[PDB]
């Protein structure tokens, strides 16, 4: 039995399908189901919304995630509203991800839990770029974002590998302001949020123009002021 | 920026890359630290090409490995 | 930079891309132009409408304009 309870939420999507709705003047069909996590191409295996959105048929959804080559191969996302990338934020000496205290983890930098959530963009990108990396990440898999944010207060998280926007989001309510974003997320992945629209879509063109009109009209900095309510 | 630079104007409103790259080689001039505007500027097409897709996903392709990243930080990114 | 994402896209693909600088040294804007009263743009974003520039690597301001 499944509960179709008609609950009500308010956040950043809510907000972006509203001004949607509000400016393009359309009908949807919103609905929260209990899917997995991201999906890619590992053994063919879709599961969440990405792989709910991989297939035809589906118009749209408000959820815009880190762009990558499935992710883009198989439908055609919307221009990336943001430019927060793949950055790391340890819980001060390093420089980000070029230290070369992860190449040879032996002496310095022994092996510590440097995974990520499981099935996610970043590991399909540490995959593709470095496999001893991944390899790391998957033995020293760590829990989801909620258990990773309670070690990284804490202190037993070294670090969190995800996007800037991510990071910053998770630095604005931080108590005491102990953990630093060492270098922002634009020299590393310098990716995006596309919203994940389908292929061939009529739609596509006017999302693109709602979007292009909503970070072009001025509304930005309001935006940036409302949203990321970092103090520290 | 020849203006800017030799004391004749206020100040200079242009691209961030560009004003901290001109920060990082003129010491005189030191940019502020606001930053709005944060969107990615995409290389403009035709209106009916048939490779407007195909050089987007070239473009994807290269910047997801580490080549443009590091090409930027090694060409754009000049610190003394 | 640009010569390098140039080369690398040619490695990829295998187009034939075509170097060269812009007579003019503006981007143009949307307004009333004095030519016939075409609402475009004058500059190298209006040769890219005639047909003398294919590709503009420059990368311009995304918007709804």
């Amino acid at each position: 039995e499944g509960m179709n309870v008609k609950k009500c939420c308010k956040g950043f999507c809510i907000d972006i399908l509203k001004k949607l709705s509000r400016t393009v003047k359309f009908t949807y069909d919103l609905y929260l189901v209990t899917n997995g996590k991201h999906g890619k191409k590992v053994n063919n295996v879709w599961n969440g919304m990405i792989g709910e959105v991989v297939y035809q048929r589906a118009v749209m959804a408000v959820g815009s995630l880190t762009i990558n080559e499935e992710r883009s191969e198989v439908v055609d996302f919307s221009v990336p509203f943001v430019e927060t990338g793949i950055s790391v934020m340890v819980s001060d000496q390093v420089t980000g991800l070029s230290d070369k205290k992860f190449q040879r983890p032996h002496d310095y930098s022994p092996p510590f839990r440097f995974g990520t959530v499981p099935n996610g963009s970043t590991e399909r990108n540490i995959r593709n770029n470095y496999p001893y990396m991944h390899q790391y990440m998957t033995r020293f898999n760590q829990r989801g974002v909620e258990d990773a944010l309670v070690s990284l207060k804490t202190g037993k998280l070294d670090a969190f590998i995800y996007d800037a926007a991510v990071l910053n989001y998770k630095a604005g309510r931080d108590e005491g302001c102990k953990l630093v974003t060492i270098g922002s997320g634009y020299i590393f992945a310098s990716t995006g949020y596309g919203i994940a629209l389908q292929k061939g879509s009529p739609w596509k063109r006017q999302i693109d123009l709602a979007l292009l009109q909503f970070v072009g009209d001025g509304e930005m900095e309001e935006l940036e002021t409302l949203w990321l309510t970092g103090i520290c | 920026i020849q203006a800017v630079r030799d004391n004749k104007l206020h100040a200079f409103i242009w691209d961030s890359a560009v004003l901290e790259f001109e920060a990082s080689q003129k010491c005189d001039l030191v940019t502020t630290g606001e930053l709005f505007f944060r969107s990615g500027f995409g290389i403009g097409m035709r209106k009916d090409s048939p490779w407007k897709q195909n050089v987007s996903l070239s473009i994807l392709k290269s910047h997801e490995n580490g080549f443009m990243e590091d090409l930027d930080k090694t060409w754009v990114r000049y610190q003394e | 930079f640009c010569i390098d994402l140039l080369i690398k896209l040619a490695r990829t693909m295998n187009f034939t891309y075509e170097v060269h600088l812009v007579a003019d040294g503006k981007f143009g804007t949307q307004e009333r132009v004095n030519n016939s009263n075409k609402k475009e743009w004058n500059g190298m974003m209006g040769e890219l409408l005639s047909g003398q520039a294919d590709m503009i690597v420059a990368p311009l301001t995304i918007n709804n304009e």
